[PDB]
RNA sequence: UCGCUGGCAGUCGGCAGAGCGAGAAAGAGAGUGGCGCGGACGCUACGCCGCGACGAGUAGGAGGGCCGCUGCGGUGAGCCU
RNA sequence: GGCCCGGGGGCCACGGCGUCCCCCGCGAGCGCACGGGGUCGGCGGCGAUGUCGGCUACCCACCCGACCCGUCUUGAAACAC
RNA sequence: UUACAGCCCCGCCCCGGCAGCAGCAGCUCGCCGAAUCCCGGGGCCGAGGGAGCGAGACCCGUGCCGCCGCGCUCUCCCCCC
């Protein structure tokens, strides 16, 4: 009846100063701001949910406008709770600073 | 001196190097030491038969240290995890080049 | 064909295929640590009883 | 032929026995145990009698064939893997369903089934969850227990019982098993104040609530 | 790509007997006395297979092109209102 | 240190009879496996006029990168041709 | 100049005695591991495909095979669910 995922922001790609690696995304999960605090989310899978023009099939429902790219948190990134993620398709650059769902169910509690 | 870092390895260092990254120069090829017959067929003439007495020769150099070491292919080591201190300076001045006396053991642990 | 090199440090039976004595050595080590742990815990019990 | 005996080595750590080679020699007592040293079937016919072979050569050969595989050793079928359970999951605990159509609902855990799927029940009277299989990973185990130890679940409910068949109508044995388990388990949760309300509620995340911060 | 100038003619089959990887030269040696008819693939040897290490490049050198264009001798019982 | 020379609870790749001398060459069976490179003898949904798949190729959007080629020259994006 | 607080050094007390010990009072200060082992978690990956085993001129099986490490029976008792 309510939300079941954590909110994250797609901050950018894994990059040096002048080189971009599009196969690894950077997520900023809201609330966590520490390396020792970001351990809980390792291995959790994440979704990028967007809407397009024409209908697509929907598992367990009728076709609608929504589509998803599925990925997974790989490991932490820096001292400020930034995490790295790998999506099965590299994220489009129009998703910078947009909401990414981090699910709970790949759980190890 | 400026191009190397060197020291006195431990017995544990010898074991870790020989087991983890031990390759033999057989028929001038790089063959992985996965059993004892590879050592025996190339070094049995020196009554060193197994991995244990290969390690014994290397640690306590003994007589046929030259032959054992020449049998050993040079070890290919990863980058030092955690990072060096300063590549371009002597260890006495807080660098990494030169002669560590026995800190080479920490370097070996961190670089394997 | 080429053989996959397995790490003897992390793999037990490979360490035994290269050096059979490692087995007995590890058994002695494990038993020694267990005995020492129990001896220390009973000494701690004696110390707390003395307290 | 002698009766088999339990292994005389108590395992110290997996792969290592506690007693040495000659110590187990002595324990086995092998000092005093020293020892030293179809294709065709005949079938009558009403003539003579024909010798019929039960194996007949193929009447067709494919144009080309794949070769046999090199054979590995550590690869076992799924039916005989070792099944693991998280230490935080014990019978009588309250779980939170996270994925299926029952996502976000609090349920009661009963047993580890044969194939590693937890047997959740849920009280139908509380939150409309029946005796149902769930996956161990797709649940959050809360730290709230019920002393389910004195509960007798039927033994005929297993993986073959719960497996899908092929609209779907409910069955009478399913209903009666549900009724039996519910009648046995409900009075146990009525004894804990507010617990029926807790199980009737639904778990959700609101603003300012971070899962890593909160203790389950 | 280079090296090993490595391996494979052993597909040795009812006229049968399945091998040549294993620390330490050289005989799966010969002889003299004391029922059911069965057994995958392979080897254009200019082929196939197995290990190792290696891979920057202007001027320049060499090799391979079942890359490409036009014409001649052969050949495809080649193609086409 | 000498198999911890020798006399008066725990561990071990210790394990017959036969004798001369020294000091003091072939047992059977099964089974499990940290053992010469992955398998399941495990599953679930969605499918006929609107859905599924189609890297590549048509257009567009965004992030990072990205100076116009040929040439002589130590030196080219050159306000060098 | 110890009194209504203490502090610092001398000699005698078994190095005065008792824990403990590079200390869970989780950080007062080191180097380690043949004087070292166990357990857990996350991530990427699955390259190769006839390795045989067993009977044998009495046999024509079978597809779990090599090296390594083990377990039970072909001895006899006892104990527990
Ligand atoms: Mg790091
Ligand atoms: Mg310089
Ligand atoms: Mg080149
Ligand atoms: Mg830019
Ligand atoms: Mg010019
Ligand atoms: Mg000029
Ligand atoms: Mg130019
Ligand atoms: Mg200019
Ligand atoms: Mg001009
Ligand atoms: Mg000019």
């Amino acid at each position: 009846s309510g939300r079941l995922w954590c909110k994250a922001i797609f901050a950018g790609y894994k990059r040096g100063l002048r080189n971009q690696r599009e196969h690894t995304a950077l997520l900023k999960i809201e609330g966590v701001y520490a390396r020792d605090e970001t351990e809980f989310y390792l291995g959790k899978r994440c979704a990028y949910v967007y809407k397009a023009k024409n209908n697509t099939v929907t598992p367990g429902g009728k076709p609608n406008k929504t589509r998803v790219i599925w990925g997974k948190v790989t490991r932490a990134h820096g001292n400020s709770g930034m995490v790295r993620a790998k999506f099965r398709s590299n994220l489009p650059a129009k998703a910078i600073g947009h909401r990414i769902r981090v699910m709970l169910y790949p759980s190890r509690i | 001196e400026p191009y190397i870092a060197w020291g006195y390895p431990n017995l544990k260092s010898v074991n870790e190097l020989i087991y983890k990254r031990g390759y033999g120069k057989i028929n001038k090829k790089r063959i992985a030491l996965t059993d004892n017959t590879l050592i025996a067929r190339s070094l049995g003439k020196y009554n060193i038969i197994c991995m244990e007495d290969l390690i014994h020769e290397i640690y306590t150099v003994g007589k046929h240290f030259k032959e054992a070491n020449n049998f050993l292919w040079p070890f290919k080591l990863s980058s030092p995890r955690g990072g060096m201190k300063k590549k371009t300076t002597h260890f006495v001045e807080g660098g990494d080049a030169g002669n560590r006396e026995d800190q080479i053991n920490r370097l070996i642990r961190r670089m394997n | 064909r080429r053989v996959l090199k397995k790490n003897p440090l992390k793999n037990l039976r490979i360490m035994l295929k290269l050096n059979p004595y490692a087995k007995t050595m590890r058994r002695n080590t494990i038993l020694r640590q267990a005995r020492n742990h129990k001896l220390r815990v009973e000494r701690a019990a004696a110390a707390l009883a003395a307290k | 032929k002698g009766k088999p005996h339990c292994s005389r080595n108590p395992v110290l750590v997996r792969g290592i026995g506690r007693y040495s080679r000659s110590a187990m020699y002595s324990r086995k007592a092998l000092y005093k145990r020293k020892y030293a040293a179809l294709a065709t079937v005949t079938k009558p016919v009403g003539g003579g009698t024909r010798v019929v072979k039960l194996r007949k050569m193929p009447r067709y050969y494919p144009t080309e064939d794949v070769p046999r595989k090199l054979l590995s050793h550590g690869k076992k079928p799924f039916s005989q893997h070792v099944r693991k359970l998280r230490a935080s999951i014990t019978p009588g605990t309250i779980l939170i369903i996270l994925t299926g159509r029952h996502r976000g609902k609090r349920v009661v855990f009963l047993k580890q089934l044969s194939s590693g799927l937890l047997l959740v029940t849920g009280p139908l009277s509380l939150n409309r969850v029946p005796l149902r299989r769930t996956h161990q990973k797709f649940v959050i185990a809360t730290s709230t227990k019920i002393d389910i130890s004195g509960v007798k679940i039927p033994k005929h409910l297993t993986d073959a019982y719960f497996k899908k068949k092929k609209k779907y109508e409910i069955t009478e044995q399913r209903k009666v098993d549900q009724k039996a388990v519910d009648s046995q388990i409900l009075p146990k949760i009525k004894a804990v104040p507010q617990l029926q309300g807790y199980l009737r509620s639904v778990f959700a995340l609101t603003n300012g609530v971070y899962p890593h911060k909160l203790v389950f």
